[PDB]
RNA sequence: ACCGUGAGGGAAAGGUGAAAAGAACCCCGGGAGGGGAGUGAAAUAGAGCCUGAAACCGUGGGCUUACAAGCAGUCACGGCCCCGCAAGGGGUUGUGGCGUGCCUAUUGAAGCAUGAGCCGGCGACUCACGGUCGUGGGCGAGCUUAAGCCGUUGAGGCGGAG
RNA sequence: GGUGGAGCCUGGGAGUGAGGGCGCGAGCGAUAACGUCCGCGUCCGAGCGCGGGAACAACCGAGACCGCCAGCUAAGGCCCC
RNA sequence: GGGGAUGACCCCAGGCGGUAGGGGAGCGUUCCCGAUGCCGAUGAAGGCCGACCCGCGAGGCGGCUGGAGGUAAGGGAAGUG
């Protein structure tokens, strides 16, 4: 039950274990929703084919949660009488792998 | 318009153009300031303690470094100069203007002259029953040429007079009753 | 007029203290070199922040080599037939899988081999 | 379990410490003999501490002989700021360092 | 208090409790000081006895430690240990990557140039009157002294040399 | 004038008023110096912080708003570290 | 700059290394208002610890501490960091 697709980047090797995902403020919002991500890594039940072979079909996952920058602090310093600071940004909605 | 005359059931009088107008906050506040402003007092850090004694700023060469600033309980640094001109005098025209538009704000209640006679704080209790309210809680005491006696001391005492009462007095978020020659204050206005 | 900055500065200092995980015996509480130690720690880890992805570049580069080479051809070659490509170009997770599913990769290798000769 | 503790003790935090470090997590009796014929100062002091500890112990915290020391530690405290010769100029003190004596008596 | 011959200099030390009811007696001990018992709302409130943090010394545990460099570390991964915000983090680190402290003043700074041994509290662009340009706002002629009077709050008003 | 975005005057608030490094054209100077003196470009400014040339501001590439497990190239490299 | 409802949203342009230094904007600190403001012995404050908020200077909040406070939803003030 493991396939490898890709999305506005790689973030890939997935199936059902919802793998937290990049921001996509345009289709997200859609709570429990279905969305299509084009393949290019059909590796399933011991049979694999070209990523372009794929580039045709793919899958969908269920848009599921809004993940708020898991904390990570940025201390901006340089001997150079330079000190400023900020915490993360990054965030992403989680979607569960819907395989087809 | 609606200038309601006390003694309730009794008549109505008119709100003049003066108070009428539309309101000037920046200024109002100004008034306020003017107020506490010239009122405050002042403070200071001992000239003597601060520059009194004899300091032997231990030469040099010896492993150290130097009555002056920065060791302890003394010096000050730039203290509550008893030497600091506390006043703040706004400016006549400014000020009165203030009491003015402010009062307008007050109009947003009409002390019928007769009242300058009532002789007892319990009597106050009375007129009170006559028109109580939270605005009442605000409550400001105004007579018009020499105070409404007893009225002057109660869970809200004060008694300005037809001449000599001002924003300080009550522009400050409150609500009230001025006797008609107090409307003579109006005159002042 | 009173400026008992107290409670205050103490506070911050403990602050940096928390900054202070456990590190070298001593800045461990070095209420100052502490602070500094921090400064550097920080700029540092910044530097780290961008670095990392590269280190990986390589990382793959190698697991990678284990495989490309394994079959019988270097990254010069792979990269080339590979780009002959068309409806497929993917480098990261490639190796990962040479590992993960022997065949998958295999295949990949094939088609590519040919991509070339 | 019950213990032995004495502050305002006038002694070598350190040396004191070796004393205890040694009669250590061990038999009441046994270590008792340890303070008994062991050298250096404190030895005494310490053995005292023990005495009070076990007395304290079966008297009102209670099975005499099954007791030993379950832990022992000393902590330095108020100092004795000693004013010695000026730098034939500026005094130079040295602090006798009062010592805190604590030991655990617990049965077997 | 104290260095000064002297003229002179000139500290630091406040707080337990509601009120002592401040600790009979018993217990080890030369004793102090430690254990019980009684106050008790607590005495890890107990007599220099409120709140009593840091520096720093101790006592128990987790992990970690003898072919190894460095402050530091921090990015990766692994082993073992805890899952009071559990299939994710917590702490610790073996290895491995990359990595010259911090501040002054410098053409130029790891610095072997300076600065600073540790922690906690003090500590340095202000006020006043002038003047100035910016602007918030009250009239364009605009504006106020000294004063006189009015004052729980104690109310501002009137003063028209300038 | 393809440009796009600097251009000008009026006024408040400024700093530094002594740098050096390179290439080039002169001085001087033994055409000597990580010497100095002016000049023309840049450089560097305690961060013009990354790459490299070992290591090395600082000379070749390069402009660092922020995204660890993306991709194309500089200069510079690809027997090994 | 193209509409903006107050937000905000969208496109691109468009950069955003930075000391002296010049301009905007916020943070907590002990005070004066309690601009028709008052919590607390089932804790004021300060302390002791923390895998929700802020770009941040800080917030909140929950746990344990300790004996009495003092806050101010908003402006004013300064022996402020």
């Amino acid at each position: 039950m493991f396939a490898i697709i890709q999305t506005g980047g790689k973030q890939y090797r997935v199936s059902e274990g919802d793998v937290i995902r990049v921001e996509s403020l345009q289709g997200e919002a859609g709570d429990k929703v279905e969305l299509k991500a084009l393949f290019v890594g059909g590796e399933q039940t011991v049979f694999g084919e070209d990523a372009g072979k794929y580039t045709v079909q793919a899958e969908v996952v269920e848009h599921g949660r809004g993940k708020k920058i898991y904390i990570r602090k940025y201390k901006s310093g340089v001997q150079y009488r330079r000190r400023t600071g900020h915490r993360q940004n990054f965030t992403a909605i989680k979607i569960l792998g819907i395989q087809g | 318009m609606e200038a309601t005359i006390y003694d309730n059931t009794d008549g109505e009088v008119d709100l003049p153009d003066v108070f009428e107008t539309p309101v000037r906050s920046d200024l109002i506040g100004k008034a306020v300031r003017a107020a506490q402003a010239n009122r405050k007092q002042d403070y200071g850090s001992d000239e003597y303690a601060g520059l009194r004694t004899p300091a032997e700023s231990f030469g040099s060469g010896r492993g150290q470094a130097h009555r002056v600033p920065q060791a302890v309980k003394g010096r000050s640094a730039h203290p509550p100069k008893t030497e600091k001109d506390r006043s703040l005098d706004l400016n006549d025209k400014e000020r009165q203007l203030a009491v003015r538009s402010a009062l307008a704000a007050t109009a947003d209640v009409v002390v019928s002259d007769d009242f300058e006679d009532l002789v007892k704080t319990q009597e106050v209790v009375s007129l009170l029953e006559a028109l109580d309210v939270h605005a009442d809680i605000d409550r400001l005491f105004v007579t018009s040429d020499e105070p409404s006696t007893a009225a002057r001391n109660l869970a809200g005492a004060d008694v300005a007079t037809a001449s000599e009462v001002n924003t300080e007095d009550l522009a400050p978020g409150r609500l009230t009753v001025f006797t008609e020659s107090a409307l003579a204050e109006v005159a002042e206005r | 007029p009173r400026a008992k900055t107290g409670i205050v500065r103490r506070r911050r200092h403990k602050k940096v203290l928390k900054r202070a995980k456990g590190f070298w015996g001593s800045r461990s509480k070095q209420y100052r070199n502490a602070f500094q130690t921090l400064l550097n720690a920080a700029t540092y880890e910044y530097r780290d922040r961008r670095n990392k992805k590269r280190d990986f570049r390589r990382l793959w580069i190698q697991r990678i080599n284990a495989g490309a080479r394994l079959h019988g051809m270097n990254y010069s070659t792979f990269i080339n037939g590979l780009k002959r490509a068309n409806i497929d170009l993917n480098r990261k997770v490639l190796a990962d899988i040479a590992a993960r599913e022997p065949e998958a990769f295999k295949a990949l290798v094939d088609a590519s081999r040919n991509a070339r000769q | 379990e019950a213990k032995a503790i004495a502050r305002y003790v006038r002694i070598s935090p350190r040396k004191v410490r070796l004393v205890v470090d040694l009669i250590r997590g061990k038999s009441l009796e046994e270590a008792r003999n340890i303070l008994r014929y062991t050298n250096k100062r404190g030895a005494y002091f310490v053995a005292k501490v023990l005495e009070s500890a076990a007395a304290n112990a079966v008297n009102n915290h209670d099975l005499e002989d099954r007791l030993y020391v379950k832990a022992a530690y000393v902590d330095e405290g108020p100092a004795l700021k000693r004013v010695l010769p000026r730098a034939r100029g500026r005094a130079d003190i040295i602090k006798k360092r009062t010592s805190h004596i604590t030991v655990i008596l617990g049965e077997k």
